[PDB]
């Protein structure tokens, strides 16, 4: 029953608000502003885990208002930009955390994506160097539906929360129905005292086994093609 | 050699996140602006108001084991 990234989102995407939003952002791009998840981009994090695949769920702000960095996927950046700040600190929580690895050589986490792990961002677009620029255009009560829907037709999902942003805040799902981990954002300003501590991506993985499911393999992999 | 300070990321953080850590408590949202280098292995933010004023607010320095230069702006 009702299974796929068509839930709603064939309604919640004939809405208004939404419609305008898309509208707004075209108009922009035409208008000679360059905003940055290409418009081919802006949805892959629904493209690469599917409703029913989503095992794991890391909430991010708003894309990367550089060029060349962001793709459409939280955190993760294209295959030969600088490791950003964060997804920094987070290698260093793994390479301590989880004992099988040790550091790949990019940002890029398709891997993770296609493994069920939803790199889901708060607001899809922003504008070149203009940070939270477009966070008055609707994205959040789209991604907010998202994250409702997951919680209405999924069950035993991992949240990973980082930040009194995306934990909490805007994040209120049935602590029971999934299993929602906290803590402070991975940047350098916070990742110390509060982050570096928790093993949210070994927790994420003992839950998973504990229900059966098997669990992800936190190493970044590397494909392409042509 | 003159050049860019880039800014890798930008994140959004409330009031009370930040005096947790500056120890001063900023009367909006900050926007935690950080620049990465593998030379010096320092974190270089500066932490600004929310769009779209960008309001400097402070500049904060980091070394590899994680202490905090601060600064107000």
């Amino acid at each position: 029953n009702e299974l796929t990234w068509h839930d709603v989102l064939a309604e919640e995407k004939q809405q208004p608000y939404f419609l305008n939003t898309l509208q707004t952002v075209a108009s922009e791009r035409q208008s000679g502003v360059t905003i940055y998840p290409p418009q081919k981009d802006v949805f892959n994090a629904f493209r690469f885990t599917e409703l029913g695949d989503v095992k794991v769920v890391i909430l991010g702000q708003d894309p990367y208002h550089g060029p060349g960095q962001a793709h459409g996927l939280a955190f993760s950046v294209r295959p030969g930009i600088a490791i950003p700040p964060s997804l920094l600190n987070m290698y260093k929580e793994l390479e301590n955390t989880i004992p099988g690895f040790t550091r790949p050589n990019h940002g890029y986490l398709e891997s993770w994506a296609r493994q069920g792990v939803l790199l889901l961002n708060t607001v899809l677009t922003v504008r070149a160097g203009q940070a939270h620029s477009h966070a008055s255009l609707g994205w959040e009560t789209f991604t907010d539906k998202v994250i409702s829907l997951i919680n209405q037709h999924r069950e035993g999902v991992v949240f990973l929360l980082w930040g009194s942003h995306a934990q909490k805040k805007g994040a209120i799902i049935d602590k029971q129905r999934h299993h929602v981990l906290k803590a402070p954002h991975p940047s350098p300003l916070s990742a110390h005292r509060g982050f570096f501590g928790c093993n949210h991506f070994v927790l994420a993985n003992q839950w998973l086994e504990q229900r059966g499911e098997t669990p992800i393999d936190w190493m970044p992999v590397l494909p392409a093609e042509s | 050699t003159g050049k860019q300070l880039v800014i890798q990321e930008s994140i959004l953080m409330l009031p009370e996140e930040v005096e947790e850590v500056i120890g001063n408590k900023p009367e909006s949202d900050i926007l935690v602006h950080t620049a990465y280098d593998e030379s010096t292995d320092e974190n270089v933010m500066l932490l600004t108001s929310d769009a779209p004023e960008y309001k400097p607010w402070a500049l904060v320095i980091q070394d590899s084991n994680g202490e905090n230069k601060i600064k107000m702006l």
